[PDB]
């Protein structure tokens, strides 16, 4: 049946972006913004030509590294390659080219799109930039959808860029491996284009924790750098990925899926504002005024009531509405992740604020916490992994395929994205160090960059269907 | 605004932990710290040395357009930049008058713009400098700190669980705490780096005082949380914590297994 | 009747005062008057070592004065452990392929931490090759090929026969080809093959060397539950060399035993070389008829089969032999025993994920986190606290193990009398506070304690699991401190994925692992979980938890662990008493 | 124009070792068979037997039994010939005593060795070069130390970075530094265990404690470590070597997150960083994955594995963690000139055992044998050395130029091959004895397609082209004998005559990063061995100091290491005569036995 | 979705009790996810699991 309940969707301004949309209308097996979000993730690529010439220039292809070297100087080493010194040394040139790549952009891209395309209206798209050095793509949705996979536009675009490339410039049968090498990097020895120069915002199609969780293999620094740090609209990337990754692990079904709908609509949605107004009645103050602006609003929405007074005064609240208590848990969740990570600016706290927001909310209320023991239970993992010598790294890192942080269905790393936002550069591995490309190419498409405005006016364009 | 309540409090150890984490109640400063002497048992900076910073001022770093952001004040030392630093405590399992899940409790209700790792030897803080150093001044100064009983140590710092030593001092490998004509005093900064002079933290409370004000159970001194014949008794016959335990079980066991089920419970 | 931790049952030991040589009650201590690692003889001798070390190779290596700040280590009693409940021991006393004869009922006190260390103890390390280089598969289709494609028949002689072969090419030789290099016997006296059935007929036609006899093995009841699932079919056993997996991994044993297997099947049965047929016995042996300790493992943590990370928490607790031991038979008064299954199944389920895998595989380093794990096989703490919950239930609900209903109401009532009965022992014994000092070590024991109380009293294994998760409020709410920093991932989360079926979320406990998410990374669980899951079936009348093949296959004295005590054989590898296998000696200069 | 056979004659100590195999002069084609007394004519098998009666006596299982042979026809009814590792007799350097051995004589033979010495189960050298390999850990150090000043506000200079690499000793393989009451691990089973460093920067190379340093310098040749300092630039490399020990009750995916634990640790120490501080988390994720080279890569499901296992090494890794291209024998062996022969001879040597019998046999397949004669073949009795040199002299004279100078085309390549498969079959066919001791057509085929691709990778330089002339070697083979190798040798022959200058999705791909896991290697013996040391030998020619990666050339620049990477074919020669010491035995925890 | 649909239809239809839960989830899932395959459970798909 349908998710007929009405919500409000408000902007991160605290003002009201839709009114009346049936929660059915923003979940991802409607929504054509949310929709189209994914499609764009499944069929964008980036070609790094600059990248591609330097390691043809130099040899320094694929990563770690790596050198083919070519000795232009062998006559000046020292040494005698000839048996007693008969004839004098000359130097060879075997493993290196300049081609002009990012020169000819231009023409390669108008090359690479007549590849790539299948018919001439099918909504293919090369598009140069940073003069020349890279070029966005995003293949059709005929080529996309033409077998089962997600990964047709990183496999396509590799293997028109390595064809079209050898064809252009004429190159000799030697040019073949070095040219195939300066696009895939170290494929087929490995999986993935290791150290190659076509990206795609999402991992190697071999990498998942399980089935459904390629959405949920995007670190939280890709989310915050494609959405230049605008803290709610990182959020909102986030709630949304792990939505469609929810759908797809099967877990937005049947007594479920009211459960999850509400995660992504309360947390990542500002729905009837309540992350903005938390925000806002509790932003002077620390987590504990976040808990205390929580409870008070699920009283006032009757969302919980008073259930019993035990003989010292203290009360239990008992849920009216169990997975709406959850979702405010999760929404006063991220609420206090800006509130305590906002006023210091620095993410790294956000994994004791993921554990105490909940704990503290337990012992407020007699209530469960969000995800009923995965919010304190990621609390306790992401802190641990974030501040010992076993594992896991900085904050952005992390993600919901990241074996720490997998485990609350939904309403974990949105308040990482929140938190690495809101950072005043106080980490090694920010989203400038691991996601520059990310968010310089990606981050400027509208969709990616701002989700929350167009998830509202697709929700409007079919709140009467429901 | 919603008044909270923090936690059941139907007995003297669980009022002893409502005070604690309620922020609105003034912890009692037993103790006068001078600004070197503070400044050089935190062990980061020294009097009169210029704080570090990780970034440059929050004013010059361009912060983006941001509605949410401007809604939260940033703390002073974000405005300026501090490098984030930690200061760890360890609280004995003999009667303190603070102990470790309290103090995450406690950070989390009365300081802003905090980090905080809660282990069963240690609990770490880490804030921007000079905001750590304002909550320094809680942490060390208050009732919450008992000089034998709740200690400063960076790192070594096993003690909580081991047996009191003969003048009733918490363990520290390091011995950077000592006892000294009846008072206990810090020999060694929180690093254990020489100091120029010995930190006096004055006299330890007397075991009464710690018994009134510990947020612990202990059985050995007839207070455990569960007593003999409550396993399986009505929750009214059983104590607050031991109720508001059973019920969290109760609720995430049911609510795992379908949302629904706890409606009204 | 004191606690098993001040008084053992027979050899009458305080574990917990020959640590201090001081009464464990009393709250008072000397500290910085032992000479730091000068009270250790491990660490002494570990220091003059170091010296000659650093002599021959020009780089210093183990050094003591390097302690922060000039605090060496031992600054406190660096304590001594005794092996839990070994003076309960009658039976197990017979000469085995790693050690002589154990006389049972002998204690193992005095070791120091460094003996039960995983990197410094060739048992620990050997329990786990044993069960990685075990191939398992059914040989039905294997005949069948032979019969319907071949067409020779199979019969207990050509059985025999190519179990003859199979011993002798499995680790050294060549039957078929000529010119053909060999290993030398020696370094693979540790691999052969062997078979069990459920066909007593068939049993008894064979040549009983190549024979796993489970009417020997196990009690009667026990054997009768056993051939029933085995039935009128034969399974192979082969066990591959120790040496082989130690320079690669356990995945190397399926593919090992489908070489040498198929070529066995050749010589035995005369099919030419190169004949079509080949191909079956690989597939089968590989794919088609197998049965793995451990399944594969995804990218980030990426395993064939058999690594620690896939073994089945029921194929840790079916691996474990303690079920068919006399002890656990009847050592409660002359009634089965879970208990002793439940504490002996976990000392190589704790020891293995955790030292084996997630310290030698997923972290690493000198320590093997060696005292965390210590503290669940000695001192008899855990023991004490285990039996205590089964004690209390038996009264309280008049009845005998696996017969207390297993309603969500009465494992909150046994797990709240068990925790309360933890914190009150170390509430009331600062020694014993002070040898469990890590907050994970107390935590962990009165969750193990409380699951194995309600997993032996009511035989449901889930439920059973389901008092640990219970314990966070119970021990939090008390002390106001858990354990580790990231001890209490599993556990708050378990609280509610118990009895959820969310996708990755629900799953029967004998079929979790460690690659179920929430368990993937942290020490002090799984082992304990192994242990109830073994406890459980064993109470309500069962011969295994979870496969009957897996039982079967590890009920072998030709084993170089022995399965059935775990416990003794960690402590006998703690006296340097355990010769393992795999080691090089036949090849390499004197030493 | 051509010299005296090496096979006939071995350069200076004038060996003929195929004349050894049977005391009959090798020409000859006839002989006795079934008058050895089987197995009897073995010393290793005939000890084996006995042995083996006496282990069935204490387990109460019977083990290997030569009678078990099919039709009653005990092995040995020809003579199992005994070899002899080629070229030792031609070496001069390398005497120094190392930790698995004392000093070599440089020059000495070793000859007589028998088939099971040289099996990868009963040979402890051939197991450490494996195991010296994936119990690496290399890592740059920029970003620790960046994290350090940056974010702790500590600074870092030559004296902080040798505590840390004093602390990172005593806590790599036996200790801990900051916590009380921590269990250890006895130096004695890891005294293999290590950490060091080297740097482009000679002055910060200076400023270090030299027991941590891996000296470019005193390593390398002058024009080799210019050019490797001059990759490495102004910049620390960690190169960390857990214990073997360790790695043998796992895999080499434990190094990176080994060194991740005692690095992270060993900074704590060393900067005195509070514990549980957020920086800490830096160091473990730069060690993982921040900043870190493996010597393997991830494999997929089929054959699942995490980092350096062998199968994810890239030829090219294999052919730069050799280090014969910095040893006398390869700078002047060549009348005082670069020899790229010995270098391809050499790499090739464990990038053949370690390939196929290390990993296809070790890891994919397995059993008693460890394949051991068809590897054998490329390491001993001169063969491959004879053929390799032949197409070198060949090339020299009809191109009149030095090595690494012959034009890299299509044509020059033909030529070369041609010529060298004509000259291995030549020998094939006109020494019967020869041709019984390399029995299996396997061996013949790949020793003709080895030294082929040997000549062109010596003579061009061109790592691709040299072993593009391996392939090409497939028709010259078959349509002269009419027959090839092993039933599945040629997949990768036939495909790779098209697929070397193809660039389909997973066809094409460069030699140095081509591996185990290109899809037509992946599953068989005799080949990639033989590439790895075309690569060595096609970088060494044109002057370069490694081919493929200059981090992993000097990672194993180390004389720590319990292998010696300088001469592979000797250690696995002194692994035979039983004299190979290997690391990781559990000697001091185990009865006296 | 088909495997968690089938395990939250079956658990409702029949009323069942806390302890089902796991067990029906096995009933579908076989080993996951204690394996990346739903390994020996009774969902299948023409296609091999996405790790393969
Ligand atoms: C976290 C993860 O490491 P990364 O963050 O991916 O580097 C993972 N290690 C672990 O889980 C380490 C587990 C053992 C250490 C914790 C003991 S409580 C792994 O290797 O895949
Ligand atoms: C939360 C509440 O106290 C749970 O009540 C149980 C004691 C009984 O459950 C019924 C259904
Ligand atoms: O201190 S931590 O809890 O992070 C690790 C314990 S070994
Ligand atoms: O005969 S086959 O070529 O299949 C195997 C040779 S080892
Ligand atoms: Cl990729
Ligand atoms: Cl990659
Ligand atoms: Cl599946
Ligand atoms: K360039
Ligand atoms: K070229
Ligand atoms: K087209
Ligand atoms: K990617
Ligand atoms: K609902
Ligand atoms: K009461
Ligand atoms: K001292
Ligand atoms: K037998
Ligand atoms: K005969
Ligand atoms: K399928
Ligand atoms: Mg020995
Ligand atoms: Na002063
Ligand atoms: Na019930
Ligand atoms: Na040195
Ligand atoms: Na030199
Ligand atoms: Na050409
Ligand atoms: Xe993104
Ligand atoms: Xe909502
Ligand atoms: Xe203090
Ligand atoms: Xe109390
Ligand atoms: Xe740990
Ligand atoms: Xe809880
Ligand atoms: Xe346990
Ligand atoms: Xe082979
Ligand atoms: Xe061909
Ligand atoms: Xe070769």
């Amino acid at each position: 049946a349908y998710l007929t309940e009405k919500i409000d969707l408000y902007g991160d301004n605290g003002k009201v972006l839709e009114s009346d949309i049936p929660l059915e209308a923003v979940t991802p097996v409607q929504n054509p913004a949310v929709r189209e979000l994914a499609s764009i993730f499944k069929r964008s690529v980036a070609v790094n030509l600059g990248g591609a010439q330097k390691a043809l220039s130099t040899g320094h292809y694929a990563n770690e590294y790596i050198h083919f070297p070519d000795i232009p100087n062998k006559d000046k080493l020292g040494i005698k390659s000839s048996p007693g010194g008969k004839y004098p040394p000359k130097s060879v040139k075997v493993r290196t080219m300049d081609l002009p790549l990012v020169d000819d952009a231009d023409d390669i891209a108008a090359r690479l799109k007549e590849r790539l395309q299948v018919n001439p209206d099918d909504g293919t798209e090369v598009r140069v930039m940073k003069k020349g050095n890279v070029l966005y793509v995003k293949i059709s949705e005929q080529l996309a959808n033409t077998g089962v996979e997600y990964t047709t536009a990183l496999t396509t675009t590799a293997q028109a860029m390595t064809d079209l490339v050898m064809e252009k410039y004429d190159l000799d049968f030697h040019a073949s491996p070095l040219v195939h090498c300066a696009f895939y990097g170290r494929y087929p020895q490995t999986y993935e284009f290791m150290g190659g120069n076509v990206i795609s915002l999402l991992a190697a199609s071999c990498a998942n924790e399980g089935p459904g969780f390629a959405m949920r293999n995007i670190m939280a620094n890709h989310i915050v750098a494609a959405t230049r740090k605008r803290t709610l609209e990182a959020v909102a990337l986030s709630s949304t990925l792990e939505a469609i990754g929810h759908v797809e692990m099967g877990d937005a079904i049947g007594r479920w899926r009211r459960w999850q709908a509400l995660v992504h609509a309360c947390q990542g949605l500002n729905a009837n504002n309540v992350v903005y107004d938390l925000v806002k009645e509790a932003g002077h103050g620390c987590t504990g005024d976040v808990v205390a602006a929580t409870v008070g609003r699920a009283l006032e929405d009757g969302i919980i009531s008073v259930k019993k007074t035990l003989p010292s005064g203290y009360k239990f609240y008992t849920a009216n509405d169990p997975s709406m208590w959850n979702a405010y848990v999760c929404a006063g969740l991220v609420a206090a992740v800006i509130v305590n990570q906002g006023a210091a600016r620095a993410a790294q706290g956000v994994s004791s604020t993921l554990l105490y927001f909940n704990d503290l909310i337990e012992h407020e209320t007699g209530l469960p916490h969000a995800g009923y023991g995965d919010g304190m239970g990621n609390g306790v993992s992401f802190s641990f992994f974030s501040h010992a010598i076993y594992g896991g790294g900085s904050p952005g890192i992390f993600s919901g395929n990241h074996i720490v942080t997998r485990h609350s269905k939904g309403f974990a790393i949105p308040v990482i994205a929140a938190a690495v936002s809101l950072d005043s550069g106080t980490a090694v591995y920010g989203p400038e160090a691991t996601s520059g490309l990310v968010g310089d190419i990606f981050g400027e498409v509208d969709l990616i960059r701002r989700p929350m405005e167009a998830i509202a006016s697709a929700a409007a364009e079919i709140k009467d269907k429901f | 605004v919603y008044q909270r309540q923090f936690l059941p409090a139907d007995d003297r150890v669980t009022k002893n932990r409502k005070k604690v984490v309620d922020p609105s109640v003034k912890l009692e400063k037993i103790r006068t710290l001078s600004d070197k002497d503070f400044l050089t048992l935190i062990g980061h900076r020294h009097l009169g040395e210029a704080y570090r910073s990780v970034n440059p001022p929050l004013a010059e770093i361009g912060e983006p357009e941001d509605p949410i952001r401007e809604l939260v004040p940033p703390t002073e030392g974000a405005k300026a930049g501090d490098r984030v630093c930690t200061i760890i405590m360890t609280d004995s399992v003999y009667n303190p008058p603070i102990a470790h899940y309290t103090r995450a409790w406690m950070y989390h209700n009365r300081f802003r713009g905090i980090d905080n790792g809660v282990y069963s030897g240690r609990v770490t803080l880490e804030m921007r400098e000079r905001d750590l150093e304002e909550a320094c001044r809680t942490l060390f100064e208050t009732e919450i700190c008992d000089a034998s009983r709740d200690q400063v140590r960076q790192y070594t710092c096993t003690g909580h669980s081991c047996r009191l030593d003969p003048d009733g001092m918490m363990f520290d490998p390091i011995e950077r705490c000592i006892m000294s004509g009846g008072n206990v005093v810090y020999q060694k900064d929180s690093f254990g780096n020489p100091v120029d002079t010995p930190i006096n933290m004055g006299k330890p409370l007397s075991e009464e005082e710690l018994i009134e004000r510990t947020v612990v159970y202990r059985t050995d001194r007839g207070e455990p949380m569960t007593r003999e014949g409550d396993p399986g008794a009505p929750d009214e016959e059983v104590r607050e914590a031991l109720q508001w335990s059973r019920r969290i079980q109760w609720l995430r066991m049911l609510g795992n297994m379908v949302p629904d089920k706890i409606k009204g419970m | 009747p004191k606690q098993l931790f001040l008084e053992s049952k027979n050899s009458k030991m305080n574990s917990i005062e020959m640590k201090y040589g001081q009464d464990p009650a009393i709250n008072r201590a000397e500290f910085h008057v032992y000479g730091g690692v000068r009270q250790s003889k491990r660490k002494s001798e570990a220091w003059e070592a170091a010296k000659r070390i650093t002599k021959e190779r020009g780089i210093p290596n183990y050094n003591p004065d390097l302690h922060l700040k000039g605090a060496q280590m031992g600054q406190k009693v660096l304590q001594t452990y005794r092996i839990t409940g070994l003076d309960r021991e009658w039976a197990g006393g017979e000469d085995t392929p790693a050690h002589k004869g154990w006389k049972p009922g002998t204690d193992i006190a005095g070791l120091e931490m460094d003996d039960l260390n995983y990197e410094n103890n060739p048992a620990m390390q050997q329990c786990y090759d044993d069960m990685r280089r075990t191939a398992i598969n059914g040989l039905s289709i294997a005949h069948e090929t032979i019969e319907r494609r071949f067409g020779k028949e199979v019969t207990p002689e050509t059985i025999n026969l190519y179990f003859e072969m199979l011993n002798h090419n499995i680790g050294a030789g060549a039957i078929m080809m000529e010119h053909t290099a060999e290993t030398n016997p020696e370094l693979v006296k540790d691999s052969y093959a062997k078979c069990f059935t459920g066909n007593d007929e068939l049993a008894d036609a064979l040549d009983q060397r190549f024979l796993i006899d489970i009417n020997k093995m196990f009690p009667k009841y026990q054997a009768d539950q056993i051939k029933a699932e085995v039935g009128d079919r034969i399974f192979q056993v082969a066990r591959i060399p120790t040496m082989a997996v130690r320079t690669s991994d356990g995945g190397l044993s399926r593919a090992w035993v489908g070489q040498q297997a198929s070529l066995a099947f050749l010589c035995a049965y005369d099919i030419p070389a190169g004949d079509a047929v080949t191909s079956d016995f690989v597939f089968t042996i590989k794919h088609g008829d197998v049965v793995f300790m451990g399944t594969q493992l995804p990218y980030r943590r990426a395993q064939r089969n058999n690594s620690a990370g896939g073994i089945a928490l029921g194929y840790y607790s079916d691996c474990n032999q303690t079920s068919r031991t006399p002890e656990a038979l009847e050592g409660l008064d002359g009634g089965i025993d879970p208990v002793k299954v439940i504490v002996e199944a976990l000392t190589p389920g704790c020891v293995i994920t955790d030292q084996g895998w997630l310290h030698n595989y997923l972290a690493g380093g000198s320590s093997g986190w060696s005292n965390y794990i210590i503290s669940v096989y000695t001192d008899e703490v855990l023991e004490d606290y285990g039996y205590h919950g089964a004690i209390y239930a038996m009264d309280k609900w008049k009845c005998g193990v696996g017969e207390v209903p297993n309603t969500y109401e009465n494992m909150m009532t046994i797990a709240e009398e068990v925790s309360r009965w933890s914190q009150k022992n170390y509430d009331e014994y600062p020694g014993l506070m002070e040898a469990h000092f890590g907050g994970s070590q107390r935590y962990s024991i009165q969750a193990a304690a409380s699951g194995a109380a309600v997993g032996a009293m009511t035989g449901d294994p889930d439920l059973g699991n389901a008092a640990w998760h219970y314990n966070t409020p119970l021990c939090k709410e008390h002390y106001l401190r858990l354990g580790f920093y990231g001890h209490d991932l599993q556990d708050q989360q378990n609280m509610g994925h118990t009895y959820s079926y969310r996708s990755d979320q629900g799953i029967p406990y004998e079929l979790k692992g460690p690659n179920y998410p929430d368990f993937a990374m942290n020490v002090g669980h799984m082992g304990g979980y192994i242990g109830i899951i073994a406890g459980a079936a064993h109470a309500r009348g069962a011969a295994y938890s979870t496969n009957p093949i897996i039982k079967a296959a590890f009920a072998d004295p030709n084993l170089q662990f022995d399965f059935r005590y775990p416990r003794r054989e960690f402590g006998i590898g703690g006296l340097r008493q355990f010769m393992p296998a795999g080691e090089r000696d036949a090849v390499i200069p004197p030493h």
